[PDB]
């Protein structure tokens, strides 16, 4: 649902109330209702409401960045003029109630509402199609009051303490009605440990199998629960056949509940609890009484100490630059140097002295807002102010946010704050651009078939072997490995087959295939597709928006593009190899890099051969080829650390990565075929991207990489 | 002064003893009013019979495993904890019940004296084997609400006496809800919704009944301040 | 729209136009803060928009000199000694010298107490050193703030980014009924507010003659009289109001420089942009969520904030080929019961209300001719009407908006003015409405907290302290720690203090942290205003000292405890929240951003004339832009007739929108979408450049 | 201060400003 | 289906739906055609009767054709062929 | 060469395809959104736009 | 506890008292002062002005020559007044003075049957060409209402609508004090303060709200 104002709802349904209205002899013609809607007569409102069943609205924010941009609800009548937003779908919208403004849209066919109701429908759209983790979130609030309901207090009010000799232990309950009645006088508390007999929950499986055996269901028998009572009250808004969690309910421990909800439960199951998962958190966040004071934010008593020791560090460095010893750059990295390490003291005595309890602590703890740099820069240490051209200053701060900066540093806290207030318009404006190129270049990307019987694929590292022996898991499953088909079946040691060809590959695929102690795997990307046009549905695996296979005709090009483009306006740049949006849009764009990395030729050992103002590379093969010189391989450019680290006369691989930097996609192309690119382009890009902490599916860059090498060239006539 | 639009009060079963009570419309900002007062005194008001103390041969200070049978005693509290009784005597009743042999021990197993009646005899209690002896004392007493264990003063006189915790109030669990149904053309009424979950012994129209009735006493008595003063008015029935 | 933003608009420091740089033609490098703004422009307020870095503020202290170049001036201290001289640098004289801190440890003497003190070096960089070779100080702390910075509270405790947020909206209040004068400020109120040149100031000593509302009489010394004529209810050139309400007696006597009355936004002369509303930071159920602000009905029910707003409405009558355009209210085809509040000369009475679609001015002009249809004649001949040979395009008031009318200018050429050549009658109505405070309206503070109204619930539903008054706004907690606001928590919880009264027992002495603080602010009565400049004000030591003692105002209830939290009573459950939260007395604002002038919604409007698309904007009927990046969308959706109809027939097939709204009013199955006109536009306008392009069927 | 109709504004200032804006 | 009752236009769940059709869009042009054959039924209801058969589910007080067509797939009261 | 003088350098392309006398297609994305046609994705194409509806023979006797 | 609450009076001033209720349920003393609290703050009938006419001004933003206010703050000087009525027809009310001197609320000459009870609240000031002749329009009503429409009514167009405010009570709180022994003899005793706006008693307020709650509860209890 979404709200709507009485006035705009008019004005948009104006014919359909016009006709609603006339046909109800309300007026005699139509040109009776245009004056009746026009002069707002009170039987206007009445039919109004009237037609408003069940007619989908669209509602659009600009920038719409993704596909979740535009979304499909119904709209009921509100009073005011400020269109009522969802609170849940913030976070898809990327809307906030700073002032922002909504766009609404109102579908007209019946083909046009019906596309509005199936696939446009809010409730229907949860996972995120970029990364497949859930968009419809338990947000800031709602998650603050969640985690504070599932705490486990102890020594709290009621607690269960056994006890023998002289009285029973006085801490179990006999059904979740006789502890509401408990707390609701003050002899329990919510969040005390307590035993309680459940009926209406599913205990969790390793209890369900200990206990009730193979006939496990929940509605019937009873058993014992070793919980807290707020546990019980947030375990009861899930579905029946859920299993007990009993967990401090952190923001990733809910992402993995939803997640498994909106894998294995029907959609509107899942709408449903995330809705009574939103009303639990809100009603919990006031009471769970989070507000902060100049008491909540203390300073570390330890501080002075240590900004007098470091102090000291810097006055002798100091005095060292005064007698020449040290350079004004040298002075100035061992200035920034000492400061990083006083931050970093600072940081860790104010984690230590923070009681767990505090508001800050929790409304960081809970996943909701923020990071701990945050509380330091309030509290402590601000930390090292940059400079205009990106430098930073050897005089740091050294009060904090809360202890109130003087005229001075508040000067250079403002250098660097309008230093990244200002870079964001030229960073969102290039990501649009970006956006739109990568559209543009993929819109001929849509699937056609259900499956191309093709035997070609893409095989996946899939948590390689450590060196003792062990299956480590590898960190890059979930972008990589997961939502795929495989190609060929996969067989330990030449024994029974573990899972079949062309599986989705799940996560039961994927813990059983770590059991087998398989690790390599190929699975059927778009990269090798045997149909001419557009790519087939098995090829592209399961649609991350909606956690099956994809359809017959979705436009997964699009999808792909407004995933890799949306989360572009979060990427930043590191402290002369690019690493921010310019790095991925030199990827995108098939350029010769800054930091070019030249690369072996033929399988051999090296000879380094240290020159002046630039050292010498040359390859001297195996076999009766030419010996390859490399020449403009400036000194600015270190050595490559690959295995121990490289030197001279060390057999390198046909297109080792010879000197650092980053190599051209062309001469890995020219050296290794497609596929070697093909590799080198999606981790390239994946690396930048994932730095700052963002998650893409890999078949989204995939289908770009497909579409950049979809040409070939012509060398004779 | 006439409100103009009857609230009415419409229930709808659910279970034998489970309902919902939906109260509508109100005036704005009364939904809540009447709800979290009726959610308290239905739980708070309503006299009801439940146990105080139990005593069990066997066990003195041994207060984890009673011989005969096989489950603990914190089994044997909790189920004799969820008893549903009726007494028409304010006096402490004692509850007998003794099996011998093996054999499944339910509370239709009690022998009530007159004027003390269970409504669950099918509810499992324990399961005695081995040609084991099993004898159960228990207190009933009535009062309203819900009271924590309270410490048995004759200790010396009866050592064997254990507190325990009892649900007086013959209502188990209610909850409301405030919706903002029909607000346009009727000045933004509210609609009161009750889940009420009451034992097995009373029903929940005869619970609401008597909340209702011991609220407008307690009003009432706010009321005779004025016998007359003008305030709202509600209709014909 | 108030003192602040005339105040700010004028002595602001722009950077493009002729002569100077486009903002694409500016780098990043120019936006930047140069170590040289420091005292001369202030590196706090800029707009945030595209135009960030390229237009900014005169600081405070700042001087033109007579050459063009800017300059600030600074005390000069010799072999330390401060001396009170004053001499004005400019930016480049600023590095052959070393300026010293603002705030120094002076002892009267001239002589810094420590040896290294933070100084200004010649490139900008600070460091230490000693005393005896420093030849320069500031003049005084928020010397590099401007005047539209320097009236936020305890700036030093803000982010850079929300004390410049804070400082832009401050320029963009609204002026209410009553301009309450703000507990917790700066000194700079009084002056900006004076300055502004919108509240009247006695030029000459003197006494008062007499005093009215709409003028003031005031007696000089030397015999002669002196007469400022009040202004009321002027209408800004944003629409707000400017009423001039004069705030001294007949009989008592002001002195030269004093001020007389009051503009829009200021209680006794100093500037009071907002209203002081109390204030519980918790999280109430939602409401409030994602910067949402939550509200009490008080605020509606007693007028705290709402703001007269008033729009004009020219219209002219000009001669034509056809004749003359006649105000007159002979107006072809209308009612009566719109025509009660119109005068014989055909305008609408003084003091009568109107809304949305009612007529304003009779205009009436000669139609001249066109095809009378057959139809009209058989219309004509059911009933008697006559030809009506003349066009009613009389002014109507544009949709959404309503109130009384203020004021009615008419002239015209025969009242020998001076019109434009070729109009002859010119009328101008001035309609005002008591716009009062709804959702949507936004509401912030001056350290860069905005939000919208989530609700605004009764007060019933409020949650109430043990004294019982209700909290009248709410404010999310999760938003001040992540957006590293805390200043505003500060200045809260010294509104409360300032509120409630204190003193501090001097009885066995006085207490350690009081030693620097100031005499006669050991004691302040309830509802007492109190100052903070910028970068020297009440400490933390100082305002927790403050919180310890904050005596009663009428019962013996201590409300909030010594760190500043107290107890309050949930107005929806009654039973007591369980923690104790943070209260006090917050001065908000209301901004220009009201929801009024902000909805918008058509079905069929008017379209442009080369392409078929309608026009976008409020004065016209509008349309939203349904721009490529939504397209993206809708075709990932992979919906695609949504995507055809809203761009075939929704937008452009002209056949298209007519069938459409025949059948949707006939109740009929919209027809299957046409082929856009703006694709045929482009067609003609290709061959227009000498390119062949045909379509082919096969 | 230093203005004839100025309202009592108690200030936390510590040191003096030796000019008026 | 152990979910709560539906509520708005999500009365007939639309996993419901999808069991019937091979895929979403399938599903969006089933129920639209059998949408604009409801409403050309009522236009044609005074008028002789046509090939087209109107509702084969009772219709509330008033209510759009789109959401009878759901109700009517939901009731595999239809039958579609794939293109 | 519609899709493509939409998108950058919108002279260039137009000679380029002047010169050429390039007969565009009008089957792709951008094309048909140009044109008003149906896209060629999700319900555009031929397998979900030609769906045939009709009533089973049981539904219609019980009508 | 067996027993039956009980109800008393403290008033410790003339429109400021206390109400203590004891013995309550555990529990029940905060629900219960909550219930009385929102009634009293909310439906307690009283009477207010809804609509000025002053014959020299025919709207609200302008201002009448000789008081130094403007009729939009006459109009929030009167928003203040405190009167009480029992007729509930629409009664007229009239101000009439001349020359110099502040006019304040006890100027207003009441009809048979309404009483003001804020007799030295200040309304304006005059001098020599001071001439205020103002009429109100007082009738019952409950709660807030805004201001009404002349347009929607067959109302003069010198006629200016007021928002109305009918609500003598000022302000209520509650607070309990429970036993919680281990004896299991607990109870909750209430005490409520009420203070009201001159017009009622608070003893009235309170009467008055527990005759709105009666009927309510007796909707539930009339079910059976
Ligand atoms: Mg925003
Ligand atoms: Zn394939």
């Amino acid at each position: 649902q979404c709200g709507l104002p009485k006035l705009m709802a008019l004005e948009l349904f104006k014919p359909f109330v016009m006709k609603r209205l006339v046909d109800l002899n309300h007026a005699q013609n139509i040109k009776s209702a245009k004056r009746m809607v026009e002069r707002q007569r009170p039987q206007v409102w009445d039919v109004l409401e009237e037609v408003i069943a069940e007619h989908p609205v669209l509602l659009n924010r600009a920038p719409t960045l993704h596909r979740l941009g535009i979304q499909a609800f119904e709209p009921m009548l509100v009073e005011g003029k400020a269109i009522q937003l969802h609170p849940l779908v913030c976070e898809a919208f990327n809307a906030d109630f700073d002032g922002d403004q909504m766009a609404v849209h109102l579908p007209l066919s019946a083909e046009a509402q019906a596309e509005a109701r199936i696939l446009m429908l809010s409730s229907n759209n949860i996972l995120s199609p970029a990364s497949g983790r859930p968009l419809a979130m338990p947000r800031l609030d709602m998650v603050t009051g969640l985690y504070y309901l599932t705490t486990e207090v102890p020594g709290d009010t009621g607690e269960y303490q056994p006890a023998s000799g002289d009285h029973p232990e006085t801490g179990v309950y006999s059904s979740p009605a006789e502890a509401i009645m408990a707390a609701d006088r003050g002899v329990l508390s919510v969040r005390a440990k307590i035993k309680v007999r459940l009926t209406q929950l599913r205990p969790p499986v390793e209890i369900e199998a200990e206990l009730f055996g193979h006939s496990g269901w929940q509605p019937g028998d009873a058993w014992m629960a070793e919980t807290t009572l707020g546990r019980v009250m947030f375990n009861e808004l899930l579905p029946l056949g859920y299993p007990f969690v009993n967990k401090q309910m952190h923001k990733k421990v809910q992402a993995a509940i939803i997640n498994d909800l909106a894998e294995r439960y029907p959609m509107i199951v899942v709408a449903q609890t995330v809705d009574k998962l939103k009303d639990a958190g809100f009603y919990w966040a006031t009471r769970s009484g989070v507000t902060v004071s100049m008491a909540d934010v203390l300073v570390p008593p330890r501080k002075k100490e240590i900004l007098d020791h470091y102090e000291e560090r810097a006055d002798k460095v100091e005095k060292q630059f005064q007698r020449g010893a040290l350079n004004h750059d040298e002075r100035n990295e061992a200035l920034v140097e000492i400061w990083k390490e006083a931050t970093d003291e600072v940081g860790q005595a104010l984690r230590e002295h923070y009681p767990d309890d505090n508001p800050i602590i929790t409304i960081v703890d809970s996943g909701a807002t923020g990071n701990f740099t945050q509380t330091r820069t309030l509290a402590g240490m601000k930390g090292l102010v940059t400079n205009p051209k990106g430098e930073f200053i050897p005089r740091p701060v050294k009060s904090s946010f809360r202890e109130g900066l003087t005229v001075l540093e508040y000067f250079i806290n403002t250098h660097g704050a309008r230093k990244g207030l200002a870079d964001t318009a030229l960073r969102t404006a290039d990501s649009g651009y970006l956006t739109r190129r990568l559209v543009d270049v993929s819109q001929d990307v849509i699937v056609r078939e259900h499956d191309c019987q093709t035997e070609r694929g893409i095989v996946v590292e899939l948590a390689e072997r450590a060196p003792d022996g062990t299956l480590i898991r590898d960190p890059y499953i979930e972008t990589s490995a997961y939502a795929r088909t495989l190609g060929t079946d996969a067989v330990d040691e030449a024994g029974n087959v573990i899972v079949e060809r062309g599986q989705d590959l799940g996560d039961p695929e994927i813990d059983a295939l770590l059991a087998a102690g398989i690790t390599q795997v190929k699975v059927r990307s778009v990269l090798t597709c045997a149909t001419s046009t557009g790519v087939c549905a098995t090829c592209y695996g399961r649609s991350m928006a909606t956690g099956k296979l994809v359809d017959i005709g979705e436009a997964v090009g699009i999808v792909a593009a407004q995933s890799i483009g949306e989360p572009g306006t979060q990427l930043t740049m590191r402290t002369d190899i690019t690493g921010g949006l310019p790095r991925v849009q030199e990827l995108f764009e098939a350029r010769v890099p800054r930091g070019k990395a030249p690369i072996a030729d033929v399988t051999g050992r090296v000879r380094l051969e240290d020159g002046e103002r630039f050292y010498k590379i040359t390859i001297v093969p195996d076999d009766g080829g030419e010996e390859v010189v490399y020449d403009k391989i400036s000194k600015r450019q270190r050595l490559r650390v690959f295995k121990r680290v490289l030197s001279d006369g060390d057999h390198v691989e046909v297109g080792q990565q010879l000197m650092e930097g980053s190599a051209d996609p062309h001469e890995v192309l020219r050296v290794q075929g497609p596929r070697e690119v093909q590799i080198h382009l999606v981790r390239e890009v994946q690396e930048v991207y994932r730095a700052q902490g963002v998650s893409i599916h890999d078949k989204h860059i995939e289908v770009i990489v497909r579409q950049m090498l979809r040409r070939v060239t012509i060398i004779d006539s | 002064m006439l409100i103009s639009q009857r609230p009415t009060l419409s229930e709808d079963v659910l279970t034998d003893n489970r309902s919902q009570f939906v109260i509508e419309p109100l005036e704005p900002g009364f939904g809540y009013t009447l709800g979290n007062s009726l959610r308290r005194t239905l739980l708070s008001s309503i006299p009801g019979a439940a146990v105080t103390s139990i005593r069990i041969d066997g066990v003195l200070h041994e207060f984890t495993t009673v011989p005969g049978v096989k489950e603990d005693v914190t089994e044997i509290i909790l189920n004799l904890k969820s008893l549903v009784v009726s007494s028409e005597e304010d006096e402490p009743v004692t509850m007998y019940l003794r099996k011998q042999g093996p054999g499944e021990v339910t509370a239709g197993d009690i022998v009530p004296p007159a004027g003390v009646t269970v409504h669950n005899p099918g509810m499992h209690i324990a399961t005695l084997n081995d040609k084991g002896k099993l004898e159960v004392e228990l207190v009933v007493e009535r009062g309203r609400g819900y009271v924590p264990a309270v410490q048995n003063r004759a200790s010396g006189a009866e050592i064997g006496r254990i507190p325990v915790d009892s649900i007086y109030s013959p209502v188990l669990k209610v909850t409301y809800k405030v919706d903002a149904t029909r607000v346009e053309q009727r000045t933004d009424f509210d609609k009161l919704i009750l889940d009420v979950e009451t034992k097995n012994s009373i029903s929940p129209r005869d619970a609401l009944a008597s909340a209702g009735k011991t609220l407008v006493e307690l009003f009432g008595l706010a009321r005779e301040l004025n016998v007359e003063a003008e305030g709202i008015e509600i209709g014909p029935s | 729209n108030n003192p602040l933003s005339g105040l700010t608009h004028k002595r602001r420091l722009s950077a493009l136009g002729p002569g100077g740089l486009s903002r694409e033609r500016a780098g990043l490098e120019v936006r930047d803060v140069h170590p040289s703004h420091y005292g001369r422009m202030c590196p706090i307020e800029t707009p945030e928009g595209p135009n960030i870095g390229l237009i900014g503020s005169l600081s405070v202290y700042a001087r033109v000199n007579p050459f063009g170049f800017i300059e600030t001036p600074y005390r000069k201290v010799v072999d330390g000694v401060v001396s009170d001289e004053i001499v004005y640098l400019t930016a480049d004289e600023e590095d052959r010298h070393v300026v010293a801190q603002a705030n120094s440890p002076i002892d009267a003497d001239g002589r810094f107490v420590e040896p290294r003190v933070l100084v200004r070096r010649k490139a900008g960089e600070v460091e230490y050193v000693p005393s005896s070779e420093v030849d320069y100080m500031d003049v005084s702390p928020r010397q590099m703030v401007s005047v539209a910075t320097a009236m936020i509270p305890f700036l030093e405790h803000d982010d850079a980014n929300r004390a410049l947020m804070g400082a832009n909206m401050q320029r963009q209040a609204v002026p209410l009924v009553r301009s309450e004068a703000p507990l917790v400020g700066t000194g700079m109120e009084l002056r900006a507010a004076i300055d502004a040149g919108d509240v009247v100031v006695a030029e000459e000593s003197g006494v008062i003659e007499e005093v009215s509302a709409d003028y003031i009489t005031v007696m000089h010394d030397n015999g002669t009289r002196r007469t400022y004529r009040m202004r009321k209810f002027a209408r800004s050139n944003h629409g707000t109001c400017a009423n001039q309400c004069p705030i001294v007696d007949a009989g008592d006597r002001v002195e030269a420089g004093q001020v007389i009355a009051d503009g829009p936004c200021t209680d006794d002369g100093e500037m009071a942009l907002g209203k002081n509303l109390l204030v519980a930071i918790m999280p109430w159920e939602g409401h409030n969520y994602e910067d949402a602000i939550i509200l009490s009905n008080r605020l509606v029910e007693e007028d705290v904030l709402t703001s007269i707003h008033i729009e004009e409405h020219e219209i002219d009558a000009r001669d034509t080929k056809l004749g003359a355009e006649e105000i007159t209210r002979d107006i072809p085809n209308i009612s009566d019961e719109v025509l009660a509040d119109l005068d014989e000369r055909g305008i609408v009475r003084i003091g009568a209300e109107v809304r949305d679609g009612d007529i304003l001015v009779g205009k009436v002009t000669p139609k001249g001719e066109t095809e009378l249809t057959p139809e009209e004649r058989l219309l004509r001949a059911i009933f008697g009407e006559k030809a009506r040979e003349v066009r009613d395009t009389s002014l109507k008031v544009p949709h959404g908006e309503s109130g009384k009318v203020i004021g009615i200018r008419v002239f015209s050429r025969e009242d020998e003015d001076e019109l434009p050549a070729g109009v002859n009658e010119l009328v101008r109505v001035y309609v005002a409405q008591k716009r009062k405070i709804s959702d949507g309206d936004k509401l912030a503070g001056r350290h860069g907290n905005k939000g919208v109204i989530g609700k605004i619930l009764p007060v019933e539903d409020m949650p109430f302290l043990a004294d019982g008054t209700p909290v009248d706004i709410i404010l999310n907690t999760h938003g001040v720690p992540r957006r590293m606001n805390i200043g505003q928590i500060l200045e809260t919880h010294l509104g409360w203090c300032a509120h409630s009264g204190w003193k501090v027992d001097a009885a066995k002495g006085v207490p350690d942290w009081a030693a620097r603080l100031p005499d006669e602010l050991l004691e302040a009565q309830p509802n007492a205003i109190v100052s903070t400049p910028v970068f020297d004000g009440a400490q933390e030591a100082e305002l927790q000292g403050l919180l310890s003692c904050t005596l009663p105002n009428r019962d013996g209830d201590v409300l909030v405890d010594a760190d500043g939290k107290a107890m309050l009573f949930d107005g929806r459950s009654g039973e007591p929240f369980p923690y104790p939260v943070t209260v006090g007395y917050m001065y908000i604002m209301k901004l220009h951003h009201l929801v009024d002038d902000k909805i918008h919604a058509r079905s069929t409007g008017p379209y442009s004339m080369i392409t078929q698309q309608p026009l976008g904007g409020k004065a016209q009927f509008g349309g939203q832009r349904f721009g490529e990046m939504e397209c993206w969308a809708m075709q990932a959706y992979g919906a695609a007739y949504t995507l055809q109809e809203l761009l075939t027939i929704k937008s452009d097939d002209t056949v298209g929108r007519v069938k459409v709204y025949e059948a949707i009013v006939k109740g009929e199955n919209i027809p299957e979408p046409g082929i856009p006109e703006s694709f045929k536009v482009l067609l003609k306008e290709l061959q227009s450049l000498c390119l062949n392009v045909e379509v082919l069927s096969s | 201060n230093s203005v004839p109709g100025a309202p009592n504004r108690v200030s936390f200032a510590k040191l003096r400003e030796p000019l008026e804006v | 289906g152990g979910y709560d009752t539906p509520l708005g236009i999500t009365n007939p769940p639309i996993d419901e739906l999808l069991d019937r059709v091979s895929s979403k869009y399938a599903l969006v042009i089933y129920a639209a055609k059998r949408a604009r054959q409801i409403n050309d039924y009522y236009n044609q209801l005074g008028e002789g009767i046509l090939e087209y058969v109107g509702p084969l589910v009772e219709p509330g007080l008033q209510e759009k054709p789109l959401s009878i067509a759901l109700r009517e797939i939901h009731a595999d009261l239809l039958e579609h062929t794939e293109g | 060469w519609l899709s493509a003088a939409s998108f950058q350098e919108t002279t260039r392309v137009l000679t380029d395809a002047a010169i050429n006398c390039r007969s565009d297609k009008l089957n792709g994305l951008k094309e048909n959104v140009i044109i008003g046609k149906l896209i060629p994705a999700g319900t555009g194409i031929n397998r979900y736009r030609n769906i045939a509806v009709q009533p089973t023979e049981e539904a219609r006797a019980a009508a």
